[PDB]
């Protein structure tokens, strides 16, 4: 499976903005995550990172973004907060791993690396892996409204980038490799 | 122990302005959204404007939107509103609010709990 | 829009007591909660809450005060009237900005 292609990417898009990568028809090496010192944090959620290799799916999405490492654990089922609220929610369920590491060496900038924007206003919190890339300035009461007047404010705001590179496998024909 | 305290009520000649201010201590003022809400027999409670934490969006009620700045000085703990060009329609206790709860600072959840009232300052 | 029920009532000390508060529209949210609160206030004195999301009281609210209702129709319940509860009741409803308050009614002793 083409999970390097994925964690290694040079690349990353915002949390509001997160890119579904579909990982089937293939065999995936969890090892190599595993017992890996690349990544800061390794959750799984009902599922044992030591067994991932043991366990087959239809496919698995690895959901890749970044994020400030303050709200990496919004990234997880029943969380709330801007970006478990409006950029990027997980189901009150099972999940596969969540899985992110450092980057202040590659994201982050001596002035900002603004590149990377988030939601923080919505007419409601999104479903469990909705995306919501829109940009519509915000109205209180769905009023239509330009900024820069009263009550017309951009839903989205950009990140003080330390960044955190964050890739999510959600787990639903790929299956780990077998023992010789 | 969120506490208000608003002053700088007076008497206002129809266009003119003026200015309140609501001193706040019992709670980190820089951690919470504010709000000013005034008492009349016209209009029984009505809200009018809430400034955000980091006193960066502003949201007014039509009826002052437009006449009406929310701002906040974090330096002095303390919440201020603008009325300009103030109408005899804006007789009213104005009252300085917050709320105990911010763990979601953020539209519209600040509206929701409205916990944390001051005295009330009379401005006519 | 809050309108409650009745604008005036006259309990005699130590009987019980109910005020309505009826709204224009749902005040159902979009996580599917009901933010209608209820404050009471003192002559002379600020608004002060006793009940929120309907039915749930304050820490420090005594345990005469409760409440019940859906939709757009909530009721405010007193077990029993104290001199001390003299004044407004307001409900207020944080669901749809921008939050509004009732009329507020007035409950004598
Ligand atoms: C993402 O890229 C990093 C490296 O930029 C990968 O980690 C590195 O993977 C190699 C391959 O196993 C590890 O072993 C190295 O092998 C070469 C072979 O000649 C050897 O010269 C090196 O001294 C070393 O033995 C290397 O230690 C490892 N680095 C770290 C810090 O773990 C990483 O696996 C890639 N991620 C994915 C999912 O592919
Ligand atoms: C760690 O995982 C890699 C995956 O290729 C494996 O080769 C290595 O032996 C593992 N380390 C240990 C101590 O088993």
């Amino acid at each position: 499976c083409p999970f390097g292609e994925v964690f290694n990417a040079t690349k990353f898009p915002s949390v509001y903005a997160w890119e579904r990568k579909k990982i089937s028809n293939c065999v995936a090496d969890y090892s190599v995550l595993y017992n890996s010192t690349f990544f800061s944090t390794f959750k799984c959620y009902g599922v044992s990172a030591t067994k991932l290799n043991d366990l087959c799916f239809s496919n698995v999405y690895a959901d890749s973004f970044v994020v400030k490492g303050d709200d990496v654990r919004q990234i997880a089922p029943g969380q709330t907060g801007v970006i478990a609220d409006y950029n990027y929610k997980l189901p009150d369920d099972f999940m596969g791993c969540v899985l992110a590491w450092n980057t202040r060496n590659i994201d982050a900038t001596s002035t900002g690396n603004y590149n990377y924007k988030y939601r923080y206003l919505r007419h409601g919190k999104l479903r469990p892996f909705e995306r919501d890339i829109s940009n519509v300035p915000f109205s209180p009461d769905g009023k239509p409204c330009t900024p820069p007047a009263l009550n017309c404010y951009w839903p989205l705001n950009d990140y003080g980038f330390q960044p955190y590179r964050v890739v999510v496998l959600s787990f639903e024909t790929v299956c780990g490799p077998k023992l010789s | 122990q969120a506490q208000l305290v608003e002053s700088g009520g007076a008497l206002v000649q129809p266009g003119r302005s003026l200015r309140l201010s609501c001193a706040a201590s019992g709670f980190t003022f820089r951690n919470y959204a504010m709000h000013w809400v005034r008492q009349a027999p016209a209009t029984g409670l009505q809200w009018l404007a809430v400034i955000t934490s980091d006193g960066r969006n502003k949201f007014y009620a039509d009826s002052v939107k437009g006449r009406f700045t929310i701002s906040r000085e974090d330096s002095k703990n303390t919440l201020y509103l603008q009325m300009d060009s103030l109408r005899g329609e804006d007789t009213a206790v104005y009252y300085c609010v917050t709320q105990r709860d911010n763990s979601r600072d953020y539209f519209p959840h600040y509206f929701h709990d409205m916990d944390v009232w001051g005295q009330g300052t009379t401005v006519a | 829009v809050l309108t409650q029920s009745p604008l005036s009532l006259p309990v005699t000390l130590g009987q019980p007591a109910s005020i309505s508060c009826r709204s224009s529209q749902s005040l159902v949210y979009s996580d599917g909660d009901t933010y209608l609160n209820w404050f009471q206030q003192r002559p002379g004195q600020s608004p002060r809450r006793l009940i929120y999301q309907v039915s749930n009281r304050d820490s420090g609210v005594p345990d005469r005060f409760s409440g019940s209702g859906s939709g757009t129709d909530f009721t405010l319940k007193i077990s029993r009237v104290e001199a001390e509860d003299v004044g407004v009741y307001y409900c207020m409803q944080g669901s749809h900005w921008p939050p509004t308050f009732g009329q507020g009614t007035k409950v004598e002793i």
